[PDB]
């Protein structure tokens, strides 16, 4: 183990941090608009084409 | 016919006649390009 004892620590030492558990990778935010633009030629769709 | 004023009338009538008829067969034209555009945004819509 790490040198002859356990290593000192703070006596609260919390450091929550925690942001990202795992995932990342693709971004929600470009996603986001990929639904917005779903929903939106949806609506599109709704509107009458052709005819 | 000048003096009677109906040369003036003919001349504005024959312009006319010719805007009509260059009008009509650009008519046909934009119809066909209008049919073409409606068959390339059909293929979109299939896209979409």
């Amino acid at each position: 183990d790490e040198e002859i004892v356990k290593t000192p620590r703070k006596l609260v030492n919390y450091v929550p941090l925690k942001i990202f558990n795992l995932g990342d990778s693709f971004d929600d935010t470009i996603t986001t608009t990929v639904a917005k633009l779903q929903d939106l030629k949806k609506e599109i769709l709704d509107s009458p084409r052709s005819n | 016919m000048k003096g009677t004023l109906l040369q003036e009338i003919t001349e504005n009538l024959l312009y006319a006649s010719a805007i009509h008829d260059s009008a009509q067969e650009n008519m046909a034209l934009h119809l066909e390009n209008l049919k073409s555009l409606k068959a390339e945004y059909e293929d979109a819509k299939k896209l979409l």
